[PDB]
RNA sequence: UGACGGAGCCAGCGAGUCUAACCUUGGCCGAGAGGUCUUGGUAAUCUUGUGAAACUCCGUCGUGCUGGGGAUA
């Protein structure tokens, strides 16, 4: 059960990164936001979808 | 070629002789090298290998 | 020996020169490494 | 091959020297993928695969 | 003398074999 | 997609390929800038294609040179040849022919070995 | 267990009395123990000398011997911070890098280098690419075989780089450990040599004590990467100078 | 194998040019994407490979 | 099982160089400080 | 035009399953042949490709030759 839990949390993280990449390549204006560490995020322009 | 002779006098005595490897590659001894004593320079039909033995058939 | 390594050898006080010659006389007990001297 | 290099004849036009190309050192680039595929795939293809 | 004892020992061991 | 131009500069066994295209004005030899080309006493041999015609020709174009082969002085002679005839070929193809042959006249009045090497030798007397 | 009896003391005494007078070994000044293990110790011979810690006898101080130090590519950091520290500023006879070492020393220069130094110490990141640079004279046998040192007390994680610094107190501490202790290299067969003691820097009870120290550290069960390699019954001990016969001890 | 030199093979005709493709050093996306099946499928792959090499070596 | 239930319900090492872990010297407290 | 000590850099030749030392010290196994380990000395234009040296830069010195038994620590 513990290794089922480890497999599930690793799959959740890799699907989360995959979903962020897919969300990133759709469309709209965005900028690369960099934090203190280097964990980058993408902040999207306040503009609703036509 | 390393050790079939003990001295450059011996190689000088045997210059021009035809030798061959065990592969049948024919050859000829040409000149005694200077500093290692029984070592000489031979010329062969083509490139012999490091796993060969040369042969001077005498009687 | 604390003598400055840029002074010319003429202007040497005798305590500096005796410190130099004492160190060079007994190098082992001043723990000079044995590769400096042959 | 050395004799063919001596007798290249540099006014040698083929139609395949439009598609085929040459790297910096002068040798031949052979694309290791396909030649019935494409190495770079489009944005909507990447959207579907992702 | 023990030096010569043991080197004669290995010598005659090889000779006996 | 960009207007670009490729030329070659040769001395003994050095060879330099110069790509000139439209840009902001950066001149780069082997990735590093032109102001790093050693042996540093022939840096003005490299500079004279720029100083003979003015930097206002280079203010709108960016050059890059890749130099292989040769030695130090053969490489600076390949660099200066590649830069010179690349500027001439760019002003031929994408700027006017009057500036083209003004550049050819200036380089040829300085030395035509900026534009044409001395290539096949000796003489059998 | 305990190895100090009249057989061991008589053998070691007779070896010293033989090498004082014999005109065939008046240059080699050293005592080695040959351990004949029972089984074949399985680990193949890399040329990395593991360190056997003696417990109460420093057999060498780091200032009574020539030390060559081999460093990484730029070498300016290690050379400056080692030579103007005055904890280590006189400890190394030479500090070079691998690039200019193999540039300078080719051929018989390596024979002069061998005869020149007596402790080769390399950065552990360059220790593996030494057997071509230093040739086979340093790796046939083991008396000038180079030691690994860590220069910085810093560990590499993945996805990130080792910050390039060096620590002179740490490197003096591990050269002190290297000269203070003795060493061995594991191999496939059942023979294993360990240097113990010198010919006039040492005496019979201290040589016998550090012989027993190497025995304990070698056939120990714990300390298993560095020392616990004798898995079976250690069968015999011998002592010899490099051109002297194998005086036997502890025939089990 | 026959190692033709680069100075020769850069100066070859267009028909005689040697298609030598370089190895891949980058973990490309299609290779890191593409799925392989396991268990019964990998032993099916092993079985089909063994059968095909036994057939080719017998021929 | 208590640690496994809490999870389910909640010496150097160089990576490139595996020879360092038998290689490096066992430094002591008696090696770092005093007169050499 | 030097001597030490660091640093920057630039080639063209050359690709046969082929390329390459010697003498020892000992341990163990084996009937022997030998195998394997260990060890010190000597020799060296290294080994297949990366790389040259002269050159360039930066600190330091400072320009009146060579010998063995004798004799001072």
């Amino acid at each position: 059960v513990k290794q089922h839990l480890q497999r599930e949390t690793q799959l959740k993280q890799v699907q989360q990164r995959m979903d962020a990449q897919r969300e990133l390549l759709k469309k709209g204006s965005k900028k690369k936001i960099v934090d203190s560490s280097g964990k980058i995020s993408f902040k999207w322009k306040k503009q609703r979808k036509r | 070629i390393k050790d079939m002779f003990s001295s450059a006098m011996e190689v000088a005595r045997f210059e021009g002789a035809q030798i061959k490897t065990v592969s049948g590659i024919r050859g000829e001894i040409k000149r005694a090298l200077s500093k290692p004593e029984g070592h000489y320079r031979a010329a062969f039909e083509d490139k012999i290998l490091m796993s060969d033995i040369v042969i001077l058939r005498s009687w | 020996a604390d003598v400055d390594l840029h002074k010319r050898a003429g202007e040497l006080t005798q305590e500096e020169l005796e410190r130099i010659v004492q160190i060079m006389q007994n190098p082992t007990h001043y723990k000079i490494p044995a590769w400096f001297l042959n | 091959l050395r004799e063919k290099a001596k007798e290249r004849n540099p006014d040698e036009y083929y139609h395949a020297m439009h598609s085929r190309k040459t790297d910096a050192k002068g040798l031949l680039i052979s694309s290791r993928h396909g030649d019935e595929e494409d190495e770079s795939l489009s944005m909507d293809q990447v959207k579907l695969l992702k | 003398d023990y030096y010569q004892q043991v080197q004669r020992g290995k010598q005659d061991k090889k000779i006996s074999r | 997609a960009v207007p670009s131009v490729q030329t070659f500069g040769k001395k003994k066994s050095a060879t330099a390929v110069a790509h000139v295209k439209a840009g902001k004005g950066l001149i780069k030899v082997n990735g590093s800038p032109i102001t790093l080309v050693e042996p540093e006493i022939l840096r003005f041999k490299v500079y004279e294609p720029l100083l003979l015609v003015g930097l206002d020709k280079f203010s709108n174009i960016d050059i890059r040179v890749r130099v292989t082969g040769g030695g130090h002085v053969s490489q600076v002679y390949a660099i200066r040849q590649a830069i010179a005839k690349g500027l001439v070929a760019y002003h031929q193809k994408y700027v006017d022919e009057q500036s083209k042959n003004e550049l050819k006249k200036a380089f040829t009045s300085y030395d035509r070995t900026l534009l044409i090497a001395d290539s096949r030798r000796p003489e059998p007397k | 267990d305990i190895i100090k009896s009249g057989l061991a003391e008589k053998a070691l005494k007779a070896l010293i009395l033989q090498c004082e007078e014999n005109p065939s070994l008046k240059n080699d000044k050293d005592i080695h123990i040959i351990i004949n293990t029972g089984k074949k110790m399985g680990i193949n011979r890399d040329n990395i000398p593991r360190i056997i810690p003696l417990t109460k006898y420093k057999l060498f101080k780091p200032r009574d011997l020539n030390i060559l130090l081999i460093t990484k590519d730029p070498s300016a950091l290690y050379r400056e911070t080692l030579t103007k520290d005055e904890h280590t500023s006189e400890l190394f006879k030479e500090i070079i890098s691998v690039k200019n070492l193999r540039r300078r020393f080719k051929g018989s220069k390596l024979t002069q280098l061998y005869k020149d130094f007596d402790l080769v110490v390399a950065d552990y990141r360059v220790h593996h690419l030494l057997p071509e640079v230093l040739g086979s004279r340093f790796y046939h046998g083991s008396k000038k075989l180079p030691y690994m040192i860590r220069m910085s007390k810093e560990v590499k994680l993945k996805r990130q780089q080792m910050v390039e610094k060096c620590d002179p107190i740490y490197v003096r501490a591990q050269l002190r450990s290297i000269c203070k202790n003795t060493s061995y290299i594991p191999n496939n067969d059942n023979c294993l040599s360990v240097r113990v003691g010198y010919i006039q820097k040492h005496s019979i009870p201290e040589i016998l004590q550090n012989i027993q120290d190497t025995i304990n550290f070698l056939t120990d069960k714990s300390k298993r990467p560095q020392g616990g390699v004798i898995k079976g019954g250690i069968i015999s001990i011998f002592v010899k100078t490099s051109n002297s016969t194998s005086l036997p001890i502890y025939q089990f | 194998g026959l190692k033709v030199p680069k100075a020769v093979q850069k100066e070859l005709p267009f028909k005689s040019q040697i298609h030598q493709m370089k190895p891949q050093k980058k973990k490309t996306y299609m290779a890191k994407r593409a799925v392989v099946l396991g268990g019964d499928e990998k032993k099916a792959r092993s079985f089909i490979q063994k059968v095909l090499t036994i057939s080719k070596a017998k021929d | 099982l208590e640690d496994i239930q809490q999870s389910i319900l909640k010496f150097v090492k160089d990576h490139r160089y595996p020879g360092l872990t038998p290689g490096l010297a066992p430094v002591g407290l008696s090696d770092e400080e005093d007169s050499s």
